[PDB]
Protein backbone atom coordinates (compact mmCIF):
# COMPACT_ATOMS: atom_id res chain seq x y z
CA UNK A 1 0.00 0.00 0.00
CA UNK A 2 2.66 2.47 1.06
CA UNK A 3 4.56 2.23 -2.21
CA UNK A 4 1.64 3.80 -4.08
CA UNK A 5 2.24 7.46 -3.25
CA UNK A 6 5.33 7.70 -5.43
CA UNK A 7 3.28 6.40 -8.32
CA UNK A 8 0.63 9.01 -7.69
CA UNK A 9 3.46 11.54 -7.43
CA UNK A 10 4.39 10.52 -10.95
CA UNK A 11 0.73 11.08 -11.82
CA UNK A 12 1.15 14.60 -10.43
CA UNK A 13 4.14 15.09 -12.74
CA UNK A 14 1.94 13.82 -15.59
CA UNK A 15 -0.73 16.38 -14.73
CA UNK A 16 1.93 19.10 -14.57
CA UNK A 17 3.13 18.24 -18.05
CA UNK A 18 -0.44 18.17 -19.34
CA UNK A 19 -0.95 21.61 -17.81
CA UNK A 20 2.17 22.78 -19.63
CA UNK A 21 0.61 21.21 -22.71
CA UNK A 22 -2.84 22.60 -21.99
CA UNK A 23 -5.31 19.73 -22.03
CA UNK A 24 -8.46 20.70 -20.20
CA UNK A 25 -9.76 17.13 -19.95
CA UNK A 26 -8.31 13.62 -20.18
CA UNK A 27 -9.08 9.91 -19.97
CA UNK A 28 -8.06 8.78 -16.48
CA UNK A 29 -7.09 5.16 -17.14
CA UNK A 30 -5.13 6.23 -20.21
CA UNK A 31 -3.35 8.84 -18.07
CA UNK A 32 -2.36 6.26 -15.47
CA UNK A 33 -1.33 3.85 -18.21
CA UNK A 34 0.93 6.55 -19.65
CA UNK A 35 2.30 7.04 -16.15
CA UNK A 36 3.12 3.33 -16.07
CA UNK A 37 4.76 3.78 -19.46
CA UNK A 38 6.80 6.62 -18.03
CA UNK A 39 8.07 4.66 -15.06
CA UNK A 40 8.87 1.76 -17.35
CA UNK A 41 10.79 4.23 -19.51
CA UNK A 42 12.72 5.29 -16.41
CA UNK A 43 13.45 1.66 -15.64
CA UNK A 44 14.36 1.06 -19.27
CA UNK A 45 16.97 3.83 -19.00
CA UNK A 46 18.15 2.20 -15.80
CA UNK A 47 18.46 -1.28 -17.30
CA UNK A 48 20.30 0.13 -20.31
CA UNK A 49 22.76 2.13 -18.21
CA UNK A 50 22.99 -0.77 -15.75
CA UNK A 51 24.16 -3.33 -18.25
CA UNK A 52 25.97 -0.67 -20.27
CA UNK A 53 28.34 0.69 -17.62
CA UNK A 54 29.19 -2.80 -16.52
CA UNK A 55 31.19 -2.76 -19.74
CA UNK A 56 33.66 -0.98 -17.55
CA UNK A 57 35.04 -3.12 -14.73
CA UNK A 58 34.08 -0.18 -12.54
CA UNK A 59 30.45 0.80 -12.11
CA UNK A 60 29.71 4.56 -11.99
CA UNK A 61 27.65 5.68 -14.99
CA UNK A 62 28.78 9.13 -16.03
CA UNK A 63 27.22 11.81 -18.22
CA UNK A 64 28.39 10.72 -21.67
CA UNK A 65 27.34 7.18 -20.76
CA UNK A 66 23.78 8.37 -20.41
CA UNK A 67 24.22 10.49 -23.55
CA UNK A 68 25.06 7.38 -25.56
CA UNK A 69 22.23 5.63 -23.72
CA UNK A 70 19.60 8.17 -24.74
CA UNK A 71 20.89 8.37 -28.30
CA UNK A 72 20.77 4.58 -28.16
CA UNK A 73 17.27 4.93 -26.73
CA UNK A 74 16.38 7.38 -29.48
CA UNK A 75 16.55 11.02 -28.44
CA UNK A 76 17.99 14.21 -29.91
CA UNK A 77 19.70 15.69 -26.84
CA UNK A 78 20.23 19.09 -28.51
CA UNK A 79 16.73 20.13 -27.43
CA UNK A 80 17.60 19.51 -23.76
CA UNK A 81 18.76 23.12 -23.08
CA UNK A 82 15.80 24.48 -25.05
CA UNK A 83 13.41 22.18 -23.21
CA UNK A 84 14.91 23.71 -20.05
CA UNK A 85 13.06 26.85 -21.18
CA UNK A 86 9.89 24.78 -20.88
CA UNK A 87 10.84 22.57 -17.97
CA UNK A 88 12.29 24.42 -15.00
CA UNK A 89 11.08 27.80 -16.30
CA UNK A 90 7.39 27.25 -17.12
CA UNK A 91 6.33 24.48 -14.68
CA UNK A 92 6.58 24.86 -10.90
CA UNK A 93 8.37 22.02 -9.11
CA UNK A 94 6.22 19.97 -6.74
CA UNK A 95 7.67 18.93 -3.39
CA UNK A 96 7.88 15.43 -1.96
CA UNK A 97 6.25 14.12 1.23
CA UNK A 98 7.51 11.64 3.82
CA UNK A 99 6.37 11.83 7.45
CA UNK A 100 8.43 9.36 9.50
CA UNK A 101 8.65 9.35 13.28
CA UNK A 102 10.17 7.36 16.13
CA UNK A 103 7.82 7.34 19.11
CA UNK A 104 8.87 7.22 22.76
CA UNK A 105 8.11 4.68 25.48
CA UNK A 106 9.26 3.57 28.91
CA UNK A 107 8.49 0.27 30.67
CA UNK A 108 10.96 0.35 33.54
CA UNK A 109 10.82 -2.68 35.76
CA UNK A 110 13.98 -3.54 37.73
CA UNK A 111 15.07 -7.08 36.83
CA UNK A 112 17.70 -8.36 34.44
CA UNK A 113 19.52 -10.96 36.61
CA UNK A 114 21.41 -12.62 33.73
CA UNK A 115 23.39 -10.28 31.50
CA UNK A 116 25.26 -12.82 29.36
CA UNK A 117 24.71 -15.92 31.47
CA UNK A 118 26.14 -19.16 30.38
CA UNK A 119 25.27 -18.81 26.69
CA UNK A 120 27.36 -15.66 26.76
CA UNK A 121 26.60 -13.23 23.95
CA UNK A 122 26.92 -9.50 24.55
CA UNK A 123 24.47 -8.60 21.78
CA UNK A 124 20.91 -9.03 23.10
CA UNK A 125 18.61 -7.42 25.63
CA UNK A 126 17.24 -9.60 28.42
CA UNK A 127 13.56 -8.73 28.73
CA UNK A 128 12.76 -8.70 32.48
CA UNK A 129 11.63 -11.07 35.12
CA UNK A 130 8.23 -9.34 35.03
CA UNK A 131 7.23 -11.18 31.90
CA UNK A 132 9.42 -14.25 31.43
CA UNK A 133 10.17 -15.82 34.79
CA UNK A 134 7.69 -16.76 37.51
CA UNK A 135 7.73 -17.55 41.24
CA UNK A 136 5.77 -19.34 43.96
CA UNK A 137 3.32 -18.00 46.55
CA UNK A 138 2.90 -19.48 50.01
CA UNK A 139 1.45 -16.22 51.36
CA UNK A 140 0.49 -17.22 54.92
CA UNK A 141 3.11 -17.18 57.66
CA UNK A 142 1.00 -15.80 60.56
CA UNK A 143 3.55 -17.04 63.13
CA UNK A 144 3.21 -14.47 65.91
CA UNK A 145 3.49 -16.55 69.06
CA UNK A 146 1.81 -14.54 71.78
CA UNK A 147 -0.68 -13.25 69.23
CA UNK A 148 -1.43 -16.87 68.24
CA UNK A 149 -2.22 -17.99 71.74
CA UNK A 150 -4.19 -14.78 72.26
CA UNK A 151 -6.31 -15.83 69.27
CA UNK A 152 -6.82 -19.34 70.63
CA UNK A 153 -7.62 -18.32 74.19
CA UNK A 154 -9.91 -15.51 73.10
CA UNK A 155 -11.74 -18.02 70.93
CA UNK A 156 -12.05 -20.40 73.87
CA UNK A 157 -13.54 -17.56 75.90
CA UNK A 158 -15.95 -16.95 73.05
CA UNK A 159 -17.17 -20.54 72.98
CA UNK A 160 -17.50 -20.43 76.78
CA UNK A 161 -19.76 -17.41 76.72
CA UNK A 162 -21.64 -18.70 73.70
CA UNK A 163 -22.69 -22.00 75.24
CA UNK A 164 -23.38 -20.10 78.44
CA UNK A 165 -25.80 -17.79 76.63
CA UNK A 166 -27.37 -20.77 74.90
CA UNK A 167 -28.18 -22.88 77.90
CA UNK A 168 -28.81 -19.67 79.75
CA UNK A 169 -31.86 -18.84 77.68
CA UNK A 170 -32.58 -22.54 77.12
CA UNK A 171 -33.17 -24.23 80.45
CA UNK A 172 -34.40 -23.41 83.92
CA UNK A 173 -33.08 -19.96 84.66
CA UNK A 174 -32.62 -18.10 87.91
CA UNK A 175 -31.07 -14.73 88.02
CA UNK A 176 -28.90 -12.40 90.04
CA UNK A 177 -31.00 -9.28 89.77
CA UNK A 178 -34.65 -9.43 88.82
CA UNK A 179 -35.25 -10.44 85.17
CA UNK A 180 -31.80 -10.58 83.61
CA UNK A 181 -32.43 -12.68 80.54
CA UNK A 182 -29.99 -10.28 78.86
CA UNK A 183 -26.98 -9.75 81.11
CA UNK A 184 -26.80 -12.75 83.44
CA UNK A 185 -29.31 -15.56 83.02
CA UNK A 186 -27.76 -18.26 85.22
CA UNK A 187 -28.99 -21.80 84.78
CA UNK A 188 -31.04 -22.78 87.78
CA UNK A 189 -30.42 -25.94 89.77
CA UNK A 190 -31.16 -29.35 88.31
CA UNK A 191 -31.00 -31.25 91.39
CA UNK A 192 -30.93 -34.82 90.24
CA UNK A 193 -31.04 -38.22 91.88
CA UNK A 194 -27.45 -39.45 92.11
CA UNK A 195 -24.89 -36.70 92.74
CA UNK A 196 -21.78 -38.71 93.46
CA UNK A 197 -21.63 -40.69 90.21
CA UNK A 198 -21.75 -37.37 88.42
CA UNK A 199 -19.45 -35.21 90.51
CA UNK A 200 -16.84 -37.89 90.95
CA UNK A 201 -16.54 -38.95 87.33
CA UNK A 202 -13.45 -38.10 85.25
CA UNK B 1 -11.18 -35.15 -4.00
CA UNK B 2 -10.69 -32.32 -6.49
CA UNK B 3 -11.61 -31.61 -10.11
CA UNK B 4 -10.00 -28.79 -12.09
CA UNK B 5 -12.19 -28.09 -15.10
CA UNK B 6 -11.02 -25.58 -17.67
CA UNK B 7 -11.98 -21.98 -17.01
CA UNK B 8 -13.14 -21.24 -20.55
CA UNK B 9 -14.41 -17.81 -21.56
CA UNK B 10 -17.76 -17.78 -23.42
CA UNK B 11 -16.73 -17.74 -27.06
CA UNK B 12 -19.59 -15.45 -28.08
CA UNK B 13 -18.11 -12.75 -25.84
CA UNK B 14 -14.76 -13.56 -27.42
CA UNK B 15 -16.29 -13.01 -30.85
CA UNK B 16 -17.72 -9.72 -29.58
CA UNK B 17 -14.20 -8.69 -28.54
CA UNK B 18 -12.90 -10.03 -31.86
CA UNK B 19 -15.42 -8.35 -34.16
CA UNK B 20 -14.99 -5.18 -32.12
CA UNK B 21 -11.95 -5.02 -34.39
CA UNK B 22 -14.32 -6.15 -37.16
CA UNK B 23 -12.66 -9.37 -38.24
CA UNK B 24 -15.09 -11.78 -39.93
CA UNK B 25 -17.96 -14.15 -39.20
CA UNK B 26 -16.42 -16.50 -36.66
CA UNK B 27 -17.18 -20.11 -35.85
CA UNK B 28 -17.35 -21.26 -32.26
CA UNK B 29 -14.67 -23.96 -31.94
CA UNK B 30 -11.96 -21.55 -33.11
CA UNK B 31 -12.59 -19.16 -30.22
CA UNK B 32 -13.14 -22.13 -27.89
CA UNK B 33 -9.67 -23.49 -28.57
CA UNK B 34 -8.31 -19.93 -28.43
CA UNK B 35 -9.68 -19.52 -24.91
CA UNK B 36 -8.20 -22.94 -24.16
CA UNK B 37 -4.72 -21.94 -25.38
CA UNK B 38 -4.71 -18.57 -23.65
CA UNK B 39 -6.00 -20.24 -20.49
CA UNK B 40 -3.11 -22.71 -20.71
CA UNK B 41 -0.56 -19.92 -20.98
CA UNK B 42 -2.27 -17.90 -18.24
CA UNK B 43 -2.45 -20.77 -15.79
CA UNK B 44 1.12 -21.78 -16.60
CA UNK B 45 2.24 -18.22 -15.83
CA UNK B 46 0.03 -18.38 -12.76
CA UNK B 47 1.99 -21.41 -11.53
CA UNK B 48 5.13 -19.49 -12.42
CA UNK B 49 4.26 -16.40 -10.40
CA UNK B 50 3.35 -18.75 -7.60
CA UNK B 51 6.88 -20.11 -7.81
CA UNK B 52 8.02 -16.50 -7.61
CA UNK B 53 6.11 -15.58 -4.51
CA UNK B 54 6.76 -18.88 -2.83
CA UNK B 55 10.37 -18.06 -2.97
CA UNK B 56 9.85 -14.40 -2.23
CA UNK B 57 7.86 -15.89 0.62
CA UNK B 58 4.63 -13.95 0.67
CA UNK B 59 1.23 -15.52 0.13
CA UNK B 60 -0.09 -12.44 -1.70
CA UNK B 61 0.48 -11.88 -5.40
CA UNK B 62 1.20 -8.38 -6.65
CA UNK B 63 1.29 -6.91 -10.11
CA UNK B 64 5.06 -6.68 -9.71
CA UNK B 65 5.34 -10.43 -9.18
CA UNK B 66 3.69 -11.18 -12.49
CA UNK B 67 5.77 -8.42 -14.04
CA UNK B 68 8.78 -10.44 -13.07
CA UNK B 69 6.98 -13.49 -14.40
CA UNK B 70 6.94 -11.71 -17.78
CA UNK B 71 10.60 -12.36 -18.42
CA UNK B 72 9.62 -14.86 -21.13
CA UNK B 73 -6.85 -34.23 55.98
CA UNK B 74 -5.62 -30.65 55.82
CA UNK B 75 -5.18 -29.52 52.22
CA UNK B 76 -2.04 -27.98 50.81
CA UNK B 77 -1.75 -24.24 51.26
CA UNK B 78 -2.81 -22.13 48.33
CA UNK B 79 -0.85 -20.17 45.76
CA UNK B 80 -2.10 -16.91 44.27
CA UNK B 81 -2.56 -16.08 40.62
CA UNK B 82 0.52 -13.90 40.85
CA UNK B 83 4.14 -14.63 40.95
CA UNK B 84 6.16 -12.84 43.58
CA UNK B 85 7.97 -11.25 40.64
CA UNK B 86 4.91 -9.94 38.91
CA UNK B 87 3.21 -8.88 42.08
CA UNK B 88 6.26 -6.77 42.80
CA UNK B 89 5.91 -5.55 39.24
CA UNK B 90 2.35 -4.73 40.21
CA UNK B 91 3.61 -2.85 43.24
CA UNK B 92 5.82 -0.83 40.93
CA UNK B 93 2.72 -0.13 38.84
CA UNK B 94 0.81 1.08 41.87
CA UNK B 95 3.50 3.27 43.34
CA UNK B 96 4.13 4.76 39.92
CA UNK B 97 0.42 5.52 39.86
CA UNK B 98 1.25 7.35 43.07
CA UNK B 99 4.37 8.67 41.32
CA UNK B 100 5.29 12.34 41.60
CA UNK B 101 7.91 12.15 38.85
CA UNK B 102 6.00 12.50 35.60
CA UNK B 103 8.63 10.38 33.87
CA UNK B 104 7.62 7.56 36.22
CA UNK B 105 4.01 8.51 35.50
CA UNK B 106 4.38 8.21 31.73
CA UNK B 107 6.44 5.05 32.16
CA UNK B 108 3.53 3.58 34.08
CA UNK B 109 1.08 4.79 31.45
CA UNK B 110 2.99 3.16 28.63
CA UNK B 111 3.50 0.04 30.73
CA UNK B 112 -0.25 -0.23 31.16
CA UNK B 113 -1.19 0.52 27.58
CA UNK B 114 1.40 -1.83 26.09
CA UNK B 115 1.60 -4.94 28.23
CA UNK B 116 -0.60 -7.31 26.27
CA UNK B 117 -0.77 -10.79 27.62
CA UNK B 118 -0.70 -9.36 31.12
CA UNK B 119 -4.32 -10.30 31.77
CA UNK B 120 -3.61 -11.88 35.13
CA UNK B 121 -2.60 -8.77 36.93
CA UNK B 122 -6.12 -7.95 35.83
CA UNK B 123 -9.05 -7.63 37.92
CA UNK B 124 -7.37 -7.63 41.40
CA UNK B 125 -5.50 -4.63 40.11
CA UNK B 126 -8.59 -2.94 38.77
CA UNK B 127 -10.79 -4.08 41.62
CA UNK B 128 -9.16 -2.28 44.44
CA UNK B 129 -8.24 0.42 42.02
CA UNK B 130 -12.02 0.99 42.04
CA UNK B 131 -12.03 0.58 45.79
CA UNK B 132 -9.35 3.25 46.03
CA UNK B 133 -11.59 5.37 43.81
CA UNK B 134 -14.42 5.09 46.35
CA UNK B 135 -12.14 5.76 49.33
CA UNK B 136 -10.64 8.81 47.68
CA UNK B 137 -14.05 10.04 46.60
CA UNK B 138 -14.54 10.16 50.36
CA UNK B 139 -11.11 11.74 50.69
CA UNK B 140 -12.00 14.13 47.83
CA UNK B 141 -8.52 14.43 46.30
CA UNK B 142 -8.11 15.46 42.66
CA UNK B 143 -4.56 14.14 42.23
CA UNK B 144 -5.57 10.56 42.93
CA UNK B 145 -8.53 11.19 40.63
CA UNK B 146 -6.49 12.32 37.63
CA UNK B 147 -3.98 9.53 38.23
CA UNK B 148 -6.70 6.90 38.25
CA UNK B 149 -8.54 8.33 35.29
CA UNK B 150 -5.50 8.47 33.06
CA UNK B 151 -4.81 4.99 34.42
CA UNK B 152 -8.20 3.87 33.17
CA UNK B 153 -7.45 5.51 29.82
CA UNK B 154 -4.24 3.52 29.52
CA UNK B 155 -6.25 0.50 30.56
CA UNK B 156 -8.68 1.19 27.79
CA UNK B 157 -6.05 1.25 25.06
CA UNK B 158 -4.17 -1.93 25.89
CA UNK B 159 -5.86 -3.82 23.12
CA UNK B 160 -5.55 -7.44 24.12
CA UNK B 161 -6.94 -7.16 27.65
CA UNK B 162 -10.63 -7.45 26.87
CA UNK B 163 -12.83 -5.47 29.13
CA UNK B 164 -16.11 -7.38 28.95
CA UNK B 165 -16.14 -9.71 31.94
CA UNK B 166 -14.40 -7.21 34.15
CA UNK B 167 -16.38 -4.13 33.05
CA UNK B 168 -18.87 -4.18 35.81
CA UNK B 169 -16.80 -2.92 38.70
CA UNK B 170 -15.10 -0.14 36.74
CA UNK B 171 -17.67 2.01 34.92
CA UNK B 172 -19.46 3.07 38.16
CA UNK B 173 -16.17 4.42 39.47
CA UNK B 174 -15.97 6.48 36.30
CA UNK B 175 -19.47 7.78 36.81
CA UNK B 176 -18.81 8.53 40.46
CA UNK B 177 -15.93 10.59 39.14
CA UNK B 178 -18.48 12.23 36.86
CA UNK B 179 -21.25 13.15 39.27
CA UNK B 180 -20.52 15.48 42.14
CA UNK B 181 -18.72 17.00 45.05
CA UNK B 182 -15.15 16.78 43.80
CA UNK B 183 -14.37 19.59 46.20
CA UNK B 184 -10.79 19.83 47.31
CA UNK B 185 -11.19 23.59 47.66
CA UNK B 186 -13.95 25.96 46.59
CA UNK B 187 -11.59 28.27 44.63
CA UNK B 188 -10.01 25.10 43.22
CA UNK B 189 -13.06 23.50 41.61
CA UNK B 190 -11.45 24.60 38.30
CA UNK B 191 -9.46 21.44 37.64
CA UNK B 192 -12.46 19.28 38.48
CA UNK B 193 -14.33 20.51 35.42
CA UNK B 194 -11.48 19.31 33.23
CA UNK B 195 -11.56 16.08 35.22
CA UNK B 196 -15.21 15.70 34.28
CA UNK B 197 -14.38 16.52 30.66
CA UNK B 198 -11.71 13.85 30.58
CA UNK B 199 -14.05 11.43 32.33
CA UNK B 200 -16.92 11.89 29.91
CA UNK B 201 -14.38 11.57 27.11
CA UNK B 202 -13.42 8.22 28.62
CA UNK B 203 -17.07 7.21 28.72
CA UNK B 204 -17.30 8.13 25.05
CA UNK B 205 -14.37 5.82 24.45
CA UNK B 206 -16.22 3.13 26.37
CA UNK B 207 -19.59 3.40 24.66
CA UNK B 208 -18.38 2.46 21.17
CA UNK B 209 -17.67 -1.15 22.11
CA UNK B 210 -20.16 -2.72 24.46
CA UNK B 211 -23.77 -1.70 23.87
CA UNK B 212 -24.28 -4.25 21.09
CA UNK B 213 -25.20 -6.66 23.88
CA UNK B 214 -27.35 -5.94 26.86
CA UNK B 215 -27.74 -2.21 26.76
CA UNK B 216 -26.34 -1.24 30.16
CA UNK B 217 -24.04 1.19 28.34
CA UNK B 218 -26.28 3.29 26.15
CA UNK B 219 -29.68 2.83 27.74
CA UNK B 220 -28.61 2.92 31.37
CA UNK B 221 -26.10 5.75 31.10
CA UNK B 222 -28.46 7.81 28.95
CA UNK B 223 -31.41 7.33 31.28
CA UNK B 224 -29.03 7.95 34.18
CA UNK B 225 -28.02 11.31 32.80
CA UNK B 226 -31.61 11.93 31.72
CA UNK B 227 -33.13 11.65 35.17
CA UNK B 228 -29.97 13.26 36.53
CA UNK B 229 -30.69 16.30 34.37
CA UNK B 230 -34.27 16.15 35.64
CA UNK B 231 -32.94 16.25 39.24
CA UNK B 232 -33.82 19.70 40.52
CA UNK B 233 -32.06 21.20 43.56
CA UNK B 234 -28.76 19.44 42.94
CA UNK B 235 -25.30 21.04 42.70
CA UNK B 236 -24.32 22.13 39.24
CA UNK B 237 -21.38 19.71 39.20
CA UNK B 238 -24.05 17.06 38.66
CA UNK B 239 -25.57 19.10 35.85
CA UNK B 240 -22.19 19.65 34.21
CA UNK B 241 -21.15 16.02 34.44
CA UNK B 242 -24.51 14.86 33.10
CA UNK B 243 -24.65 17.21 30.14
CA UNK B 244 -20.97 16.66 29.37
CA UNK B 245 -21.48 12.91 29.35
CA UNK B 246 -24.42 13.34 27.01
CA UNK B 247 -22.26 15.62 24.88
CA UNK B 248 -19.60 12.95 24.57
CA UNK B 249 -22.14 10.41 23.36
CA UNK B 250 -22.36 12.09 19.99
CA UNK B 251 -23.90 14.46 17.48
CA UNK B 252 -27.29 12.80 17.14
CA UNK B 253 -27.45 12.19 20.89
CA UNK B 254 -27.35 15.92 21.53
CA UNK B 255 -29.62 16.44 18.52
CA UNK B 256 -32.21 14.41 20.38
CA UNK B 257 -31.49 15.74 23.83
CA UNK B 258 -30.72 19.41 23.61
CA UNK B 259 -33.45 20.06 21.11
CA UNK B 260 -35.88 20.89 23.98
CA UNK B 261 -33.02 21.37 26.40
CA UNK B 262 -31.79 24.29 24.29
CA UNK B 263 -34.39 26.67 25.63
CA UNK B 264 -35.05 24.66 28.81
CA UNK B 265 -31.44 24.96 29.83
CA UNK B 266 -31.62 28.57 28.67
CA UNK B 267 -34.36 28.90 31.27
CA UNK B 268 -31.87 27.34 33.67
CA UNK B 269 -29.29 29.93 32.51
CA UNK B 270 -31.49 32.91 33.18
CA UNK B 271 -32.60 31.32 36.41
CA UNK B 272 -28.90 31.41 37.28
CA UNK B 273 -27.98 34.56 35.39
CA UNK B 274 -29.90 37.59 36.66
CA UNK B 275 -30.88 35.18 39.40
CA UNK B 276 -29.92 35.05 43.07
CA UNK B 277 -28.84 37.71 45.52
CA UNK B 278 -25.32 36.37 46.16
CA UNK B 279 -23.77 32.95 45.89
CA UNK B 280 -20.72 33.60 43.77
CA UNK B 281 -19.22 30.13 44.13
CA UNK B 282 -22.35 28.68 42.57
CA UNK B 283 -22.72 31.71 40.28
CA UNK B 284 -19.24 31.45 38.77
CA UNK B 285 -19.43 27.65 38.71
CA UNK B 286 -22.79 27.36 36.97
CA UNK B 287 -21.96 30.35 34.75
CA UNK B 288 -18.80 28.92 33.25
CA UNK B 289 -20.53 25.53 33.12
CA UNK B 290 -23.37 26.98 31.06
CA UNK B 291 -20.87 28.79 28.86
CA UNK B 292 -18.83 25.62 28.29
CA UNK B 293 -21.83 23.48 27.54
CA UNK B 294 -23.26 26.25 25.36
CA UNK B 295 -20.34 26.51 22.98
CA UNK B 296 -19.73 22.79 23.21
CA UNK B 297 -23.32 22.08 22.25
CA UNK B 298 -23.03 24.68 19.48
CA UNK B 299 -21.59 22.42 16.66
CA UNK B 300 -24.76 20.28 16.68
CA UNK B 301 -27.11 23.10 15.71
CA UNK B 302 -24.29 24.51 13.59
CA UNK B 303 -24.31 21.26 11.65
CA UNK B 304 -28.10 21.30 11.91
CA UNK B 305 -29.09 24.85 11.18
CA UNK B 306 -27.59 27.27 8.68
CA UNK B 307 -25.97 30.27 10.36
CA UNK B 308 -28.56 32.85 9.28
CA UNK B 309 -30.68 35.22 11.42
CA UNK B 310 -28.78 35.26 14.70
CA UNK B 311 -31.36 37.60 16.23
CA UNK B 312 -34.04 35.07 15.31
CA UNK B 313 -31.82 32.15 16.32
CA UNK B 314 -31.45 33.70 19.78
CA UNK B 315 -35.24 33.83 19.88
CA UNK B 316 -35.01 30.24 18.66
CA UNK B 317 -32.61 29.55 21.57
CA UNK B 318 -34.10 31.68 24.42
CA UNK B 319 -31.80 34.67 23.97
CA UNK B 320 -28.98 33.84 26.40
CA UNK B 321 -27.28 31.71 23.75
CA UNK B 322 -27.31 34.80 21.56
CA UNK B 323 -24.85 35.87 20.49
CA UNK B 324 -22.43 33.45 22.08
CA UNK B 325 -24.24 30.89 19.99
CA UNK B 326 -23.79 33.30 17.09
CA UNK B 327 -20.12 33.80 17.97
CA UNK B 328 -19.69 30.04 18.06
CA UNK B 329 -21.51 29.88 14.72
CA UNK B 330 -18.99 32.38 13.37
CA UNK B 331 -16.26 30.14 14.77
CA UNK B 332 -17.89 27.14 13.09
CA UNK B 333 -18.06 29.01 9.79
CA UNK B 334 -14.37 29.80 10.28
CA UNK B 335 -13.66 26.12 10.93
CA UNK B 336 -15.56 25.29 7.75
CA UNK B 337 -13.52 27.91 5.89
CA UNK B 338 -10.42 26.16 7.24
CA UNK B 339 -11.49 23.15 5.16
Amino acid sequence: NYHLARRRTLQVVVSSLLTEAGFESAEKASVETLTEMLQSYISEIGRSAKSYCEHTARTQPTLSDIVVTLVEMGFNVDTLPAYAKRSQRMVITXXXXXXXXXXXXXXXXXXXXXXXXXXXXXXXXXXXXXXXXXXXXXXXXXXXYQVLREKAASQRRDVERALTRFMAKTGETQSLFKDDVSTFPLIAARPFTIPYLTALLP
Amino acid sequence: KLKLSNTVLPSESMKVVAESMGIAQIQEETCQLLTDEVSYRIKEIAQDALKFMHMGKRQKLTTSDIDYALKLXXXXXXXXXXSVEQQLYYKEITEACVGSCEAKRAEALQSIATDPGLYQMLPRFSTFISEGVRVNVVQNNLALLIYLMRMVKALMDNPTLYLEKYVHELIPAVMTCIVSRQLCLRPDVDNHWALRDFAARLVAQICKHFSTTTNNIQSRITKTFTKSWVDEKTPWTTRYGSIAGLAELGHDVIKTLILPRLQQEGERIRSVLDGPVLSNIDRIGADHVQSLLLKHCAPVLAKLRPPPDNQDAYRAEFGSLGPLLCSQVVKARAQAALQ
